[PDB]
RNA sequence: AAGGAGGUAAAAAUGG
RNA sequence: AAACUUGAGUGCAGAAGAGGAAAGUGGAAUUCCAUGUGUAGCGGUGAAAUGCGCAGAGAUAUGGAGGAACACCAGUGGCGAAGGCGACUUUCUGGUCUGUAACUGACGCUGAUGUGCGAAAGCGUGGGGAUCAAACAGGAUUAGAUACCCUGGUAGUCCACGCCGUAAACGAUGAGUGCUAAGUGUUAGGGGGCCCCUUAGUGCUGCAGCUAACGCAUUAAGCACUCCGCCUGGGGAGUA
């Protein structure tokens, strides 16, 4: 399949882009696995770091 | 060291213009790197991983110095007195 | 910090001392000195009422500003000095109007640093503020019990307390002893921990050094006679030989509590040590 | 790192012969070229080409297979090595496979075969056995 | 070296008090040879979880560029001391 | 469909 | 003695990373303390009992104290010489890989003796102490049970600085170098048109060859060269 970030060409992920992060976050707030979301590993790392930043800044929930 | 400082050092010690691979240039840059890592370790004593790379650099500089001393004694003496590495 | 002597003699063997690297001036401020003759544990009747005090080196008293009531004016730490009258060191500070005072030297206070006191002071080591204005969680020392009386709590070397919470008229504090108690929020405290943290580690090493400190020898109860002590007498060595160990004056002295009842502070003391 | 180019060349030849390759390209040197020429003259290989390019040049050997696809080169063995060098006299020159094989030798009169060494009555460093 | 500093001010803050607080902390981030490239406010936003029992927070974003991090360190120290800022974070880039 | 690698539950009397 | 750029480094342009050190921030959860509601059980096991609880336990709600570890991401994935490294943020810092062809011109490999790092337990000094838990106490099982199981529980488990220097410290596989069919994944790149080629890793399958066999097989245990370490029947004994 194809990766959202690879297709859209975006080469950076901003932790304040809560709407985008909600795409890859689960219903309960867990980070969806790469094999499910289709994302590449390179951008999966960026996504995890951005999601944890947002959790710290309370933009996104933990649980 | 910063690439700017490295450029300054290579300009200072290059045998001729465009020379980046001379033993003098390599060992001067290695001296700068060794001093920087020593200054880092003085604060971060327990950084064994960094110190290992420091020792690799020291050995590389030692082998370059051995080669230079074997090839041209006068150049070796001049370089070591310039760098204060004896 | 701690210097370990070589065993050149059996007296020096295992002895240690402070290196005094923190001290930056080895003589005191003349105008802040007062005489301190020794009592040797003898009261106004001339009788020994506390044992084991006497002799020891002559000492001058350094007047110390425990009150820290000179507010809104900066003071610069001129020096850190030795003080024979207490475990902590003392910092001579010089106020911007030219008045000089000694304070307890906090851990980390450096020569040339600035300190201030008052409700508006910043929360940094050596500044003095009402507990009203000190945040929760801050480590403090030289804590007042009555506003304006001067610090009485957490003044020894390494001492500190922690602000825990703020009730209406009182602030909760955890003292070095582990006691948690209330203190009037108008009472002042100094930010930080008292310096000279290695004080307690010193191995005094020999009897003479205690004598220099003015401590006379402690004779154990069990090696006196019955008329001297409840533990006295018995042929040869003897065990305590009664239900509880006793003080020289005939009171039980192992586990027996002595804090008096019906004290005003009992409703301020939230948790004992 | 590399320590015996002659051993490397012999092992290249052996590996190519085992896999039944037709040609074999290796970095060149004068001793290697002389060895290859001796092999060709004796009939163990088919052809030898020298490519006079940069980087010391290249040798391109062409291996020889008989009828029934039988391998002409049965085996190559390094004799003298950097770790232990072997020399022999003219009267002590060894015969490989009772004479059915060659011993490549290095002599004051150039690197030759054991037959030529015995004929000229000279000895030298026994580089290799080929059979 | 650039830095993005995000902080949250308690929801129950008077307008003038919040204005003074934001001005003070922007000045702090500007002091130590650090140039405030741009400061903005994202308004009061719902928090994903209660912080100090607050369900809302005034979000302030600041971008400042400096050759060191003294201004950022002073900001963080004064934000820890402060009882008006609930959360803060500094990101290099 | 059959084999290889990681994690991971639930169960448990005793002696042959 | 004189040249060369292929090995080895350097410069230039790029890539990823739980590599390391120090400070700071954060959510979940456990334990404890206080208080409101509430009644007679809770807990535990194969089944039980010890134990806790009518002085109000357990449950439930709120707040506080404190220590420790970082759920999801997470992957034959990544990094490191090995040990090892997984919340986030900042500072300092090591190494590696890719392309280029200015630059040096063999400056390389190995490495006895030496000098450092080295899981866990353990030792010293000073802190800290939630959880778990040697020792230990009680209960159970049993012919007995110095155990497995249950209830507690100290060292320790955590931090700093020193010490110790060992593990099935393993790929039970020393380092360097070249050469020898193929198919198919994945990590980080590069070049030419989803395809092809290519570099460095990381897996699986599998020729030739090797092997006592099992199996290994471009990440060799094949073919070769250099250097180091090590072996020579089992016990005695890693003992004297
Ligand atoms: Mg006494
Ligand atoms: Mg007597
Ligand atoms: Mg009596
Ligand atoms: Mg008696
Ligand atoms: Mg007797
Ligand atoms: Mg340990
Ligand atoms: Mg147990
Ligand atoms: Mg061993
Ligand atoms: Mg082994
Ligand atoms: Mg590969």
């Amino acid at each position: 399949k194809v990766c959202y970030f690879t297709a859209n060409g975006i080469t950076h992920i901003d932790y304040k882009d809560t709407e985008l992060l909600k795409r890859f976050i689960s219903e309960r707030g867990k980070i969806l696995p790469r094999r499910v979301t289709g994302t590449s590993a390179k951008y999966q790392r960026m996504l995890t770091t951005a999601i944890k930043r947002s959790r710290h800044m309370a933009l996104l929930p933990y649980v | 060291i910063s690439q700017e400082r490295k450029n300054e050092i290579i300009k200072e010690y290059r045998v001729h213009e465009t020379d980046t691979g001379s033993p003098e240039v390599q060992i001067a840059v290695l001296t700068a790197e060794i001093n920087a890592v020593n200054e880092h370790l003085r604060t971060h004593k327990k950084d064994h991983h960094s110190r290992r790379g420091l020792l690799k650099m020291v050995g590389r500089r030692r082998h370059l110095l051995n080669y230079l001393r074997s090839k041209d004694i006068q150049r070796y003496r001049e370089l070591i007195k310039s760098l204060g590495i004896r | 910090a701690i210097k370990k002597y070589k065993p050149i003699t059996n007296g020096r063997r295992n002895m240690t001392s402070l290196d005094f690297a923190e001290i930056t001036k080895t003589t005191p401020e003349k105008s802040l000195l007062k005489p301190l003759p020794k009592k040797a544990g003898r009261n106004n009747q001339g009788k020994l009422t506390v044992r084991h005090h006497g002799g020891g080196h002559k000492r001058q008293y350094r007047v110390i500003d425990f009150k820290r009531n000179k507010d809104g004016i900066n003071a610069k730490v001129d020096s850190i000095q030795y003080d024979p009258n207490r475990s902590a060191n003392i910092a001579l500070v010089v106020y911007a109007d030219g008045e000089k005072r000694y304070i307890i030297a906090p851990k980390g206070l450096e020569v040339g640093q600035i300190v201030e006191s008052g409700a508006e002071a910043d929360i940094k080591v050596g500044n003095a503020l009402p507990l009203q204005n000190i945040p929760v969680g801050t480590v403090v020392h030289n804590i007042e019990l009555k506003p304006g009386k001067g610090g009485q709590i957490a003044r020894s070397a390494g001492a500190s307390a922690q602000v825990l919470g703020k009730e209406g008229k009182y602030v909760l504090i955890r003292l070095r002893s582990g006691e948690v108690r209330m203190i009037l929020s108008t009472c002042r405290a100094t930010i930080g921990q008292v310096g000279n943290l290695q004080h307690e580690l010193v191995n005094v090493g020999k009897a003479g050094r205690s004598r220099w400190k003015g401590i006379r020898p402690t004779v154990r109860g069990s090696v006196m006679n019955p008329n001297d002590h409840p533990h006295g007498g018995g042929e040869g060595r003897a065990p305590i030989g009664r239900p509880s160990p006793m003080s020289p004056w005939g009171k039980p002295t192992l586990g027996k509590k002595t804090r008096r009842g019906k004290k005003s502070s009992d409703k301020l003391i939230v948790r004992g040590r | 790192t590399m320590t015996d180019p002659i051993a490397d060349m012999l092992t290249r030849v052996r590996n190519a012969n085992m896999v039944r390759h037709e040609k074999l390209e290796l970095p060149a040197s004068n001793i290697k070229k002389e060895i290859a020429e001796i092999l060709k003259s004796e009939g163990f290989i088919k052809n030898v080409e020298y490519v006079e390019d940069d980087k010391q040049g290249v040798l391109r050997l062409f291996l020889k297979y008989g009828q029934n696809d039988e391998r002409v080169i049965t085996g190559l063995k390094r004799i003298s090595k950097p770790g232990l060098r072997v020399y022999a006299k003219a009267s002590e020159m060894p015969k490989v496979l009772n004479g059915l094989g060659i011993a490549l030798v290095s002599t004051s009169e150039g690197v030759i075969t054991d037959k030529e060494a015995r004929k000229r009555n000279v000895g030298g460093e026994i580089i290799a056995y080929v059979w | 070296r650039t830095y993005e500093v995000m902080y949250i001010v308690r929801p129950n803050i008077e307008e003038d008090a919040k204005k003074a607080l934001v001005e003070r902390f922007n000045g702090i981030l500007a002091t130590e040879g650090a140039e405030v490239l741009e400061a903005k406010d994202w308004g009061k936003r719902r928090l994903a979880y209660e912080i100090n029992d607050f369900k809302d927070g005034f979000y302030n974003i600041v971008r400042v560029k400096s050759d060191n991090n003294k201004a950022t360190d002073e900001f963080q120290r004064l934000a820890k001391i402060s009882d008006d800022i609930i959360r803060y974070m500094v990101i290099r880039e």
